[PDB]
């Protein structure tokens, strides 16, 4: 909630030109996720479950056997 | 180039189909909308063009027409 | 020897349950689906992985359509 | 060439919580004709012709 994707994302895309070697990799490793976010219409909020989600019964079914 | 006669589902030959349509893919659907057309007159609503037989199927017909050129298609 | 038109289907998996004893259809696996797609029937593995197993509207509508003698509903 | 095949076909009358199952030859929902081979019991009789389909044992759940 208390986030904002595209200075993160910007952020992220400078602290890779600032440092480079072995830090610029986790820097890079860590903009993939995040860069994503950005362009995807679903915002991360969905990430966590308020409610969860029930397969329909008969995907799991209890069907009582010739006995 | 002689085959003396074709008899059955190889009644009319392949060869002088594929002249008739784009290729093989095209003509498949070129007869079997045309059968489904032919399927549906019994019950679009034009046909069978060439004689038809006595107890003949629609796919036979469909497949002899294009053979004769009485049909006409359109590759989207 | 097995054959099977149209019989009875399956309560869990909605295709033909698999058996001689069970008035049972065959298996059309992976190897049998990429002969079909070498040679691009598309609308037979469309047919066969569709209302011919898994399509319950299908299945019931290919029956009344054939036996009719109507056009195969899409 | 000619060989004999014997095939075992097996039923078991087992309790339920609604009622409980009986080997018994009338059945609400059949013809004189499918019960014609069958006897008092509620089985076909020994050596009576079956066909791919035929009831061998009257079996009614509750």
């Amino acid at each position: 909630e208390n986030f904002d994707i595209d200075a993160e994302a910007e952020s992220l895309r400078e602290v890779i030109r600032s440092g480079k070697g072995q830090k610029k990799l986790r820097a890079l490793k860590r903009l993939k996720v995040v860069a994503a976010f950005q362009q995807s219409g679903n915002s991360p909020m969905g990430m966590v479950l308020d409610a969860v989600p029930v397969i329909p019964p008969e995907l799991r079914p209890m069907v009582q056997l010739d006995g | 180039s002689a085959y003396d006669t074709p008899l059955g589902i190889t009644n009319p030959p392949i060869d002088e189909l594929l002249s008739r349509a784009s290729s093989k893919y095209a003509l498949v659907i070129y007869a079997a909308k045309r059968a489904r057309q032919i399927n549906d007159y019994y019950n679009e609503y034009v046909g069978p063009l060439v004689e038809p037989g006595l107890q003949e199927k629609p796919l036979s017909i469909a497949l002899r027409e294009i053979h004769g050129d009485l049909l006409e298609h359109t590759e989207g | 020897i097995h054959a099977r038109s149209t019989g009875p289907y399956s309560m869990i998996t909605q295709q033909p349950l698999g058996g001689k004893a069970q008035f049972g259809g065959q298996r059309f696996g992976e190897m049998e689906c990429w002969a079909m797609q070498a040679y691009g029937a598309a609308y037979t593995l469309q047919e066969l992985l569709t209302i011919k197993s898994d399509d319950t509207v299908g299945r019931v509508k290919v029956y009344e359509a054939i036996v009719k003698g109507e056009n195969i509903p899409e | 060439l000619t060989s004999i095949h014997i095939e075992e076909h097996e039923i078991d009358a087992r309790d339920t919580k609604l009622g409980a199952e009986e080997i018994t030859r009338d059945i609400p929902n059949v013809s004189d004709e499918v019960l014609a081979d069958l006897d008092e019991r509620g089985i076909v009789r020994i050596g009576a012709e079956v066909r791919d389909g035929d009831i061998l044992v009257g079996k009614v759940t509750p």
